[PDB]
């Protein structure tokens, strides 16, 4: 809270986090593509896709 | 060379060549494997080993004479040879195989043991056969349901259903003097061959072949056999081209010579002209390659076929290439047109005044029974000299650009792309 109770410490640090956080979430998803260019993506059947593949 | 023909109910064609020392004499037929049905697919290839037969031919090597055939899509042959003086024996022994006499060949025996001769061929043909298989797929994808998509061998599963009967039909229909024309070449005069088969009243059948109900017709498509225990990856690829008696038939003869042929363990290959080579040899993306322009009676195909064993960068290799047939469209050097008519000219110099008389023959024929006449080599030669770099770009702006392909393909063909990240290199839209 900075202080007692909800006050304009409060939202004055609020809206500071609020702006930082988004660009935070952007390099989780960086990473998270990365996760998913070293296998690939599955398919409905639960198999193997490598024997039929399309750009 | 001057060639004559005439009509005296048979149509006699000649090219004299007093050089020679050996004359050829022979019959050649206006119907091929695009005269046929899936049903009697092979029926040609048959005759053509009866007619080579160890029998048959150990009665010609008695009197010195040599015997050949060739089946294609729109004609067949069948040529004896001879020395210069003893080309009135070539009639007679020609007289007693078609005009009288080819039922002592279909005998039983000689059937059985000539099929299974066949039968092997073909069998070896499409596993051992990589490069001219796939160019056979190639019209069999593209003219599908047409006449001209039937291979010119055969098939191993229409063969086995092929007796004696089939063989004598298809003769009634097609071996007819007005489907026929009789050739000479080599050491032959051309007013001794009329009056040899005007002393014999020869006729082999009268006429009105059957009428071929459908044309043919090019479509867009792919087939792929693909085989990972090979070591290559072989690639056909082409559009829709010039027939025969075609106003641009010798434009995109001329247009396949500026991209050429290449072999990547020759060092002169790798020394050519073609532009081309700078984004191939980088990476050695081939083996080789080879453009192509065929023509038929009714259409043809315009493209290339290539063999290679980097199978990781094939879609640089087809890409690349067909960026350059953009160019035909776009720009075209001047200096590329020039180079083009040069060798053109040197390559049909060597097709046409080779040394075999067999090779004449089969050339004579085709051509006469096509449009009438023979063009001579010096008539040729001047349409090819008048060829612009205007030509060149009004043709391939009908012909390549933004239009359909076909593709066969067969090995380690897992890195060839779909067919539309293929058709859109056709196009250059960077424009
Ligand atoms: C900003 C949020 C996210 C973005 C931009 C994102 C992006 C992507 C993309 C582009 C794919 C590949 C295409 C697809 O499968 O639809 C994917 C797949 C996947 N995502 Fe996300 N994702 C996000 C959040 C999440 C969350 C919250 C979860 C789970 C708690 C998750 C789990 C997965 C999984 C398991 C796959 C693979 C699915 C498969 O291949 O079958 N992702 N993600
Ligand atoms: C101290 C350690 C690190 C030092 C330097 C590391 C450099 C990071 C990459 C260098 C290596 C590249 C070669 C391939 C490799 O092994 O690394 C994968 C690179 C990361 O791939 P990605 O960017 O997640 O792709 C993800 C793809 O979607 C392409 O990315 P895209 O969505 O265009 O991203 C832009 C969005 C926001 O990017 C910003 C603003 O940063």
């Amino acid at each position: 809270w900075g202080g007692f109770s909800v006050s304009n410490p409060t939202i004055q640090r609020f809206f500071a986090l609020h702006y930082l956080v988004p660009f935070i979430i952007a390099a989780m998803v960086i990473m998270h593509l990365m996760a998913l260019h070293i296998h690939g993506s599955s398919n409905p059947l639960g198999i193997t896709g490598n024997l039929d593949r399309i750009p | 060379a001057e060639v004559t023909q005439l009509s005296n109910g048979i149509v006699v064609a000649t090219e004299h060549n007093p050089s020679a020392h050996t004359a050829s004499v022979g019959v050649v037929f206006g119907s091929g494997a695009a005269n046929e049905n899936p049903y009697n697919n092979g029926v040609s290839n048959l005759w053509k080993n009866i007619f080579l037969s160890k029998e048959n031919s150990a009665v010609a090597a008695k009197e010195g004479l040599a015997l050949s055939s060739n089946i294609s899509r729109d004609f067949q042959s069948y040529i004896v040879s001879s020395l210069p003086g003893s080309t009135d024996k070539s009639l007679d022994f020609l007289n007693q195989s078609f005009i009288q006499q080819k039922a002592n060949l279909l005998s039983s025996s000689n059937f059985e043991a000539t099929k299974k001769s066949v039968l092997k061929q073909v069998q070896d043909f499409e596993e051992n056969d990589h490069p001219n298989r796939v160019l056979e797929h190639l019209h069999s994808t593209a003219f599908q349901n047409t006449p001209l998509s039937l291979p010119t061998r055969g098939t191993l599963e229409s063969l086995e259903n092929l007796v004696v009967a089939d063989l004598e039909s298809f003769a009634n229909n097609h071996f007819l003097n007005s489907n026929a024309v009789v050739v000479g070449t080599g050491n032959i005069k051309h007013e001794d061959l009329v009056n040899s088969i005007e002393s014999k009243n020869l006729s082999l059948q009268t006429g009105t072949k059957p009428v071929l109900k459908k044309k043919a017709a090019f479509l867009g498509s792919e087939v792929r056999l693909r085989d990972d225990t090979l070591p290559k990856a072989w690639i056909s690829l082409a559009v829709e081209g010039e027939p025969v008696n075609s106003p641009n038939y010798f434009v995109a003869k001329l247009a396949a010579q500026i991209f050429g042929s290449y072999n990547a363990f020759e060092p002169a290959s790798r020394l050519q002209g073609i532009k081309l080579l700078d984004n191939i040899q980088e990476y050695q993306l081939c083996d080789n390659f080879n453009h192509f322009s065929l023509s038929y009676k009714d259409s043809g195909l315009w493209g290339f076929s290539t063999a290679t064993r980097n199978v990781t960068m094939i879609d640089d290799l087809i890409h690349f290439t067909l960026k350059q047939w953009n160019r035909l469209t776009i720009s075209v050097t001047d200096t590329e047109v020039e180079r083009a008519k040069s060798l053109l000219k040197l390559q049909l110099g060597q097709l046409y005044e080779s040394g075999n008389p067999v090779n004449d023959a089969n050339l004579l024929g085709a051509e006469v029974l096509i449009k009438g006449s023979k063009l001579s080599l010096g008539e040729a030669f001047k349409k090819i000299d008048a060829i612009t770099v205007k030509d060149v770009k009004a043709w391939a702006g009908k012909r390549l650009w933004d239009q359909d392909i076909a593709i066969a393909g067969t090995g380690q063909i897992e890195g060839l792309l779909d067919y539309m990240r293929i058709r859109s290199d056709m196009s250059m839209m960077r424009w």
